[PDB]
């Protein structure tokens, strides 16, 4: 009836949409995306190797303190390692086990971990005192949460399998706002170094975009075949390099609201799950789902060097806050930072 | 995006003969599989159908196996499906699919209502 | 649901007022941020371990 | 030479 | 003495050989490239058993060295015990190791604290009694001349206090090899596609292959003694304590041969 | 002076994996998985002395592609029985011996036929029937054993469907596993044991496999 034809109107602001596109769809800088001088080889290898956590390894994270880097494996754990001294700092017990990301602070205080829990529990490091304590526990979803983030030490967003986003407050431990925009599933999302706005992977390939004092969409960014995985704002915040599980980095720009030249070349097996870009602003990762990862220059699309020191998968990567180094999490116990 | 078209469809005896597509948009087809599938006033979703990557092993419901017919097209990238000698009890509202990921022999594709690259559908009404 | 239509009719209207970028200058001063922060990262150039302590002593 | 037995001189 | 020399250069082979088995040690330990713990992985036994037997190629180069180079009954600080006893520890070392292997693999099959450690050291608690046996009394020569010899004091009276020990470190994994037999050929009915009878056969494989070359064991335990004490020497006896050093040479290929180092042979050859 | 702090940190870290290293095994013990308000609805069990952390994993949404896959090292996955609705289970296990990562993870199958039984007689004894051209058409097998006082089409069913799933399961794979089809014996007492030796079997299973075929 008026259903049909009201989502046939939507279609066609979906056609001016794509007229949009294609009016403001210029050609690539050609010299730069090809054309400019390469990054050549990589000689950088896994240095740092720390195989001392008791399950699959399902998320990292590094620190804004660029020291204290979190991994919330299968067993229930979230061991807060520190990559200089390769020495772990804080073991965690965890009501359930079975956590799926795990997202440290800006300061360098909190913790949170979310899996199948439905729960986000916010971790303390109030005292030195053994046994490290609960902040609290808070939820409000009816899902997996997929991957949170902290803006600041009261300021956790999360997303979860509910196709919703919500930011919580652990002020009064409840939420602000909740980004009812999706209509897949959720996997990992990235705020912007600034820490006002995100993009929201999810399993249609519609990254959207909000902000955080409000959460209103303005930019669904389409465009991938099989589901994306990773995403990671581009060192200076206006692009973002959304992993995906057919092999694509399709890096996007957020001021284009356009697709950038994608970066699939056979020889490369299915799906990835990680990326996010060091800080040269030039040099992608991107732990494909197979049991490797490579680089992806953004300047040539030359995979010009090697992440494979991992025989399964890679659950998630980061690159450090400063670009001093990267990470990835392969689910055979066996975590390690790369230089 | 991925967007699939629900080729055809429309009211049609029992015993009668029906063929409707599924069009690709942005996806490379060939390296990429798929799925039928459909679904019931007041029932969930029921899988129906496939065609591996090749094409080669292909398979259908126990209901009406034989019946009715998937087939690929590598080369307009488009899903095929002739249905013949038609019966009652497929009157339902008829749904395309894709298999998740390319590089599968697999997919976990009949949730309710809720999944990605399920097509618009098409309630193709099989009665006299 | 019924109500999904409107709310993806007025999510679509939101999605109207972007001004839409060209896309060549996009590109080129992404170019000039990945040039000029070229310097920073110990990775990229073959820096000792002074830049970064990861090696072993 | 495991148990006990060696060569001669 | 050629026929000796010829006998000493055969000796040193079993180093050779060995470690070029022993590259193995290596060669598999670096091939799991996850799952790191203590019970966890799955050539947990023949990575500890490279690593023990290689020892027995390292502590056998040197004494055989020793005696030839010059004298050493007398005068040396536990030439005559401390090297000895080393030397017969990371042999008889080598006998528990097959075993405990063939344990847990039924144990773990159908049955329910550590089972390496204690079954690996327990080879000191009879060792002990191998220096206590090794109490280095000499046996004169001729004119007050002695040498450094396998005491008899503790040996008169039961000479057998370690031989039915060699014995049932030999004959042990029969019994649980073919109480697998037996419960994998219940578990078969009507990897697993083309090596269930090939498994069987396979179990009988590991099984003749250990019985053959520890055979030339019990043939240093019997029909080298008739008399309870003081073996009569014999010319074949030479090649005797060879083989018994190859149970340990071939013990890293009969196990990395097939199993999960295939493919270390492949990384490694290339 | 830092380098005295740094000892007392790893001193620290011995005391953080103590408990680590021995709860180690108390993971190592267990073994897993069956298949809203608070999550993984854990519903566990023991048998001579030695527990399985088997759970239903309900209380989410019925997606499951990126759900299911996070499960691994779980030797033991399946429940079965569930209009048409028994073919979901069909596709079900259809996938999940199919996951690029649950290719090498078993079922250990488990029918809940008890309320069939009864559910025949509204059935008609050909609900499966007419979903099913196939039946008819197949044989009976070897070691059938329809227990006396019942219904022949209902003790017959319960073997078919046992059939499709093994044709399924040994069909589709490489070097294809074992599935492990069974009922319910009792009130909640001997399928308990059942599956515990079932599983302990894939634990023979796997050990072998890892140490492949010696």
């Amino acid at each position: 009836s008026e259903l049909d034809q009201l989502r046939q109107e939507a279609e066609q602001l979906k056609n001016q949409i794509r007229d949009a596109r294609k009016a403001c769809a210029d050609a690539t800088l050609s010299q730069i995306t090809n054309n400019i001088d390469p990054v050549g080889r990589i000689q950088m290898r896994t240095r740092r190797t720390l195989r001392g956590h008791l399950a699959k390894i399902y998320a990292m994270h590094w620190g804004t303190d660029s020291r204290l880097l979190v991994s919330a494996s299968q067993d229930g754990k979230l061991i807060i390692w520190d990559s200089y001294t390769t020495n772990k700092v804080h073991a965690i017990p965890l009501r359930s086990s079975w956590v799926m990301t795990c997202a440290y602070a800006p300061s360098g205080n909190y913790v949170a971990c979310g899996g199948l829990d439905n729960i986000c529990s916010i971790y303390n490091l109030k005292t030195r005192e053994g046994n490290v304590r609960v902040s609290r526990e808070l939820a409000g979803h009816t899902g997996y949460l997929s991957c949170c983030r902290f803006l600041d030490d009261n300021q956790i967003v999360t997303s979860s399998g509910d196709t919703t986003c919500a930011l919580w407050d652990i002020e009064t431990g409840q939420q602000t706002t909740t980004f009812t925009g999706h209509t897949g599933d959720v996997m990992s999302l990235s705020l912007a170094p600034d820490t006002r706005l995100f993009v929201s992977g999810a399993c249609d390939a519609s990254a959207k975009l909000w902000d955080v004092r409000e959460g209103m969409c303005r930019q669904t960014f389409t465009g991938h075949e099989s589901d994306i995985n990773a995403i990671c704002f581009f060192p200076n915040g206006n692009a973002f390099a959304t992993g995906s599980d057919d092999a694509t980095c399709r890096l996007f720009d957020l001021r284009a609201d356009q697709e950038l030249m994608t970066y699939s070349h056979d020889n490369i097996i299915c799906g990835i799950t990680s990326v996010s870009f060091s800080k040269s602003g030039r040099l992608l990762l991107a732990g494909y789902d197979d049991f490797n990862c490579n680089v992806w220059d953004a300047l040539k699309a030359d995979r010009a060097g090697v992440l494979a020191g991992h025989d399964n998968r890679v659950s998630c990567l980061g690159v450090t806050d400063d670009g001093m180094a990267v990470a990835t999490g392969s689910w055979d116990s066996f975590l390690k930072i790369w230089n | 995006q991925v967007q699939l078209q629900e080729s055809g469809g429309g009211l049609v005896q029992p015993g009668g003969s029906l063929r409707l597509s599924c069009a690709a948009s942005g996806f490379t087809f060939s390296n990429y599989k798929m799925n039928w599938v459909r679904q019931a006033p007041g029932k969930g979703l029921e899988w129906v159908s496939d065609i591996s990557q090749s094409g080669a092993s292909i398979s259908y419901t126990g209901s009406v196996k034989g019946r009715f017919t998937i087939s690929r097209d590598n080369a307009k990238n488009t899903l095929y499906l002739q249905m013949n000698s038609l019966k009652p009890e497929d009157t339902a509202v008829y749904y395309c699919a894709r298999c998740p990921a390319p590089f599968t022999r697999d997919c976990f594709d009949v949730t309710s209502t809720t999944y990605a690259y399920r097509g618009q559908g098409t309630q193709v009404t099989v009665s006299s | 649901s019924i109500a999904q239509a409107r709310k993806l009719v007025e999510q679509l209207k939101m999605e109207a007022n972007i001004d839409r970028i060209k896309v060549s200058k996009a590109a080129a001063d992404l170019m000039a941020y990945c040039e000029a922060h070229a310097k920073e990262d110990p990775l990229l150039t073959p820096v000792p371990a002074s830049e970064n302590p990861f090696r072993e002593k | 030479c495991y148990f006990q037995n060696c060569p001669r001189g | 003495d050629p026929l000796l020399a010829r006998a000493e250069l055969a000796l040193l082979s079993i180093v050779f050989v060995a470690v070029a088995l022993s590259n193995g040690l290596v060669l598999a330990a670096l091939a799991r490239r996850g799952r790191r713990g203590h019970w966890a992985p799955i050539h947990v036994f023949i990575g500890h058993l490279c690593l023990a037997d290689l020892a027995v190629a390292l502590f056998q180069v040197l004494p055989q060295l020793a005696w030839k180079a010059t004298d050493r009954f007398r005068g040396p600080d536990a030439l005559c015990r401390a090297v000895k006893y080393l030397q017969m520890v990371g042999m008889y070392a080598s006998s528990y190791m097959i075993l405990a292997m063939t344990l847990d693999r039924h144990r773990a099959i159908c049955r329910p604290n550590r089972p390496v450690l204690v079954a690996w050291a327990f080879s000191l608690l009879l060792s002990l009694p191998q220096l206590f046996i090794f109490a280095q009394r000499n046996v004169e020569g001729g004119s007050g001349v002695t040498d450094c010899w396998a005491c008899f004091a503790e040996p008169w009276g039961r000479r057998t206090y370690v031989t039915w020990i060699a014995l049932m470190v030999f004959v042990a994994p029969t019994l649980g090899i073919a109480a697998c037999q037996v419960l994998i050929f219940r578990e078969i009915h009507a990897h697993v596609s083309a090596a269930v009878a090939k498994t069987v056969r396979m179990t009988l494989v590991i099984v003749v292959v250990y019985v053959l070359c520890w055979a030339p064991f019990f043939l240093v335990q019997l029909w080298a003694a008739w008399d309870p004490e003081a073996p009569l020497e014999g010319a074949p006896f030479v090649l005797l304590m060879l083989l018994a050093s190859l149970n340990s040479c071939t013990n890293p290929w009969i196990y990395a041969s097939f199993s999960s180092s295939v493919s270390s042979e492949l990384r490694s050859l290339l | 002076d830092q380098r005295n702090e740094e000892k007392a940190q790893r001193e620290a870290n011995k005391k953080i994996e103590k408990q680590l290293q021995k709860d180690k095994q108390v993971y190592r013990a267990t073994h897993r998985l069956l298949l809203l308000t608070s999550g993984i609805f854990e519903t566990k069990f023991q048998v001579d002395k030695v527990n399985f952390h088997m759970f239903d994993v309900g209380g989410q949404r019925d997606e499951r592609r990126k759900w299911i896959q996070c499960f691994n090292d779980v030797t033991a996955i399946i429940f079965v029985v569930a209009t048409n609705r028994l073919q979901e289970a069909l596709n079900l296990f259809k996938s999940i011996w199919n996951n690029r990562w649950l290719r090498t993870i078993s079922v250990i199958l488990f029918l809940n036929k008890q309320d069939l039984l009864a559910e025949k007689v509204l059935a008609g004894k050909s609900k499966i029937e007419d979903y099913f051209p196939e039946f008819a058409r197949y044989t009976t097998p070897e070691d059938a054993t329809p227990e006396p006082g019942e219904d022949p089409r209902v003790t017959r069913a319960k073997y078919f469907i046992r059939d499709e799933f093994l044709r399924i399961s040994t069909a589709s794979g490489d070097g294809r596993h074992y599935c492990y089809p069974h009922f319910t014996c009792a009130v909640d007492t001997e399928n308990i044991r059942r599956v515990f030796n079932d599983c302990r079997d894939i634990i023979q299973r796997m050990h072998l496999r890892q140490y492949e075929l010696l």
